[PDB]
């Protein structure tokens, strides 16, 4: 992390499409290297479907500048995650920051 | 709210300590300025550039 | 035109300023030293600025 | 060796000196011809260079010892 | 001769390999 | 003449770092002293780091293992940092085997008979399935200083080896009031490991160094 | 048998190279040649790096 | 495998004088080119035995700004004068020479007397002038053996600054050198010069021997 910033750093972080943020929230239910399974919590779940959001995180993919874009998990498993937050730290970022 | 934020840690005031060289253990005159600056990696690297 | 190319230019000026300044209360002020090399000589073991 | 201000001082143009060295060098190169200052494990320039230091060759020398090999060149040649 | 060699001085792992085929030719078994 | 130090005492204030105390040294000798031994200390000490690593599933360093949340550079990485303290061999091959969830830590390695990892709670990797699981060997060696990789069987992680154990050498020159003879020198040597080297050991072979490097012009 | 040998990096071309490059001066130019001291000739000393 | 150094294999000592010689020392292991380097400066500088000059005294004077008719220079210049003359002494702690002349021109340290078994190493050292035939001086001058240099402060009666160690002046150098492949190792170069008491190869043998000395409940 920076650790000297100007608060900045989480907001260019989210608003690119870089860090996997989450859609509807809810608790974690399954961690992995290569894939997140977050339970959604009832009150925002649609009518029906029974829905649980998969997330598949990128690994090791060529930039156009040949460098490594892969994503890191930041949440453990059983975390509640609310709407909104980030759950992968892609390149130079740092829990949803910028770290360059 | 600098030195505020330096007293409320132990460290000297002013912001310079001092320093001893390592190659001869002798002791700097003149007091130095120690941090943590933040630094990055441009891409221009020595290896590709031979 | 005539100027040397070779002015020492950032560090070495300061180091050769620093170096060659006087400061009225030093370490050993008003001895007599016998010649340069016992300057040098005092300087390396603390006995003098 | 570092300068060559004492080989240019002794011969005065520094653009003739280039051609003088380079003469003396190929000589001692390709064609079968001995150092004269003590070789001190360098390459032919710096010797040659060294030569012309302690002033021991220029043009004039050079062309006389040309000639005078030329001379006894056909002198073995006519036996 | 065309082999695709590894160019001067790039080295590491080989982290990927990918094969696309136009239809029409067997795919071989590597494919 | 002149007054010879010994080790007065040494205060093993925790685990890791000490603090041994060298006493009487003549006027001055405490600066020499403790610089060559700061320099020889942070320089060459033997040391224990792993070489080279094996993991059953992965082929290269760069993809990832079903079931544990690290990426397999995070393993290295994590494993780069591991004390380890060995006896009689030069290498030695440590295996380590689990299942279920849980954090992977260094307690889990197969003990060995001459091995003996010196902090347990050393958190390798995470495992976060109950049908997943981690099998690896670490080849624990010997050497000094650092070495990378590329400076020295697809299935071999290579590891940059960091052998030296002492992470930072501080030392003080203060009066010694002792013998009825003022004016002389005690050297307080502070030095933080990462736990494998004793103290005591550790200035006795810098001494050792320093010494036998210097006997080699005492007779020019 | 040299171009593969030098291609190798066998222990003796080092030794060999630091003979050949003993007394042969190389010309360090820098991009934007301005003046005639953009352009100079240097001694080699061989370097890790 | 783990304590196996690099031992230096000595390439020459060249020499400029009978007190002045230049030591190298190569290949040392990374980075011990300036513990040796430094530890000897220090202590050649520092704490090396020998005998010199302390406190000289003059019958004609009696304060440190006093002056004197008949010699050509001033008190501060013939204290000065004094340090550099390159006492030898023997068993004996301390001693007090002696020395009484009035001639014309130079006063030189061959003049003094030989109470003793003390020995001179430069017996043309000019202690003094003397124009005059008129202008003669007798003194005393007190030769202890220590083991630094202490100067005059933190010490009828003149006080010189004590110089007792036999170096002048020391100075290294850690050039950059090769072995076969390894990357980078030291090449020390030592530079010494002595004031002749001893010749410098000795010297530098001393402060090996201090040093090793020094180092001998641990190894």
């Amino acid at each position: 992390k920076p650790l000297v910033g100007t608060g900045m750093e989480r907001a260019v972080a989210v608003d690119s499409g870089v860090t996997a943020v989450a859609k509807r929230g809810g608790v974690v239910q399954y961690v992995d290297a290569s894939r997140i399974v977050i339970k959604v919590n009832e009150d925002e779940m649609y009518p029906g479907e029974a829905g649980i959001d998969i997330y598949n995180l990128t690994k090791y993919t060529r930039s156009n500048q040949n460098t490594c874009i892969n994503q890191m998990p930041c949440v453990s498993l059983g975390e509640p995650v609310e709407r909104g937050d980030v759950l992968a730290d892609g390149p130079s970022t740092d829990l949803g920051e910028l770290a360059l | 709210e600098i030195k505020e934020l330096l007293k409320l840690g132990d460290l000297p005031t002013s912001g310079q300590i001092r320093l001893y060289d390592g190659r001869t253990g002798e002791q700097f005159e003149r007091p130095v300025t120690v941090g943590y600056m933040y630094m990055l990696k441009l891409n221009h690297l020595v290896d590709d550039k031979m | 035109n005539g100027e040397p190319i070779i002015v020492p230019s950032q560090d070495v000026v300061l180091g050769l300023y620093y170096m060659t300044r006087d400061c009225v209360n030093a370490k050993g002020e008003g001895m007599v030293l016998t010649g340069p090399k016992e300057a040098e000589r005092l300087y390396r073991s603390g006995l003098a600025s | 060796r570092v300068t060559v201000q004492d080989a240019v001082e002794k011969i005065g143009n520094r653009f003739d000196l280039v051609l003088v060295a380079a003469r003396r060098a190929r000589q001692m190169q390709v064609g079968g011809k001995d150092p004269l200052v003590p070789e001190e494990n360098d390459k032919t320039t710096v010797i040659a260079l060294r030569e012309i230091e302690e002033g021991l060759i220029n043009n004039q020398i050079l062309d006389v010892r040309e000639r005078q090999e030329q001379q006894e060149q056909e002198a073995a040649e006519l036996q | 001769d065309s082999s695709l060699r590894v160019p001067n001085g790039v080295s590491g792992t080989v982290i990927d390999v990918q094969v696309f085929t136009r239809d029409g030719v067997e795919k071989d078994k590597r494919a | 003449e002149f007054l010879k130090p010994r080790l007065v005492d040494i205060e093993q204030v925790s685990s890791t770092h000490a603090k041994v105390t060298l006493e009487p040294l003549e006027r001055g000798f405490g600066h020499t002293l403790g610089n060559a031994l700061r320099r020889i200390l942070l320089s060459s000490m033997p040391g224990c780091a792993v070489t080279e690593v094996e993991i059953d599933g992965v082929l290269h360093e760069y993809s990832t293992k079903e079931g544990v949340q690290e990426d397999i550079l995070e393993i290295l990485l994590n494993l780069k940092g591991l004390a380890v303290r060995v006896q009689g061999k030069d290498e030695v091959i440590l295996t380590l085997n689990k299942s279920g969830i849980g954090p992977v830590t260094a307690a889990d390695i197969t003990h060995d008979g001459d091995v003996e990892i010196v902090k347990p709670q050393h958190v390798i990797c995470h495992l976060t399935d109950e049908n997943a699981s981690i099998s690896m060997r670490i080849k624990v060696q010997r050497g000094r200083g650092y070495v990378p990789a590329s400076t020295r069987p697809i299935g071999r992680l290579l590891v940059d080896a960091c052998y030296s154990p002492v992470e930072r050498i501080a030392y003080n020159v203060e009066a010694a009031r002792v013998e009825q003879r003022t004016d002389l020198d005690k050297l307080v040597i502070e030095m933080e490991t990462n736990g494998t080297i004793d103290p005591e050991e550790a200035i006795r072979r810098a001494a050792t160094i320093l010494a036998e490097q210097l006997e080699a012009f005492v007779d020019l | 048998a040299a171009k593969k040998m030098v291609e190798r990096e066998e222990a003796v071309v080092w030794d060999i190279l630091d003979e050949v490059i003993r007394e042969h001066p190389v010309l360090l130019n820098r991009a934007p040649t301005l003046h005639r001291l953009g352009i100079q000739a240097f001694e080699p000393v061989l370097i890790e790096g």
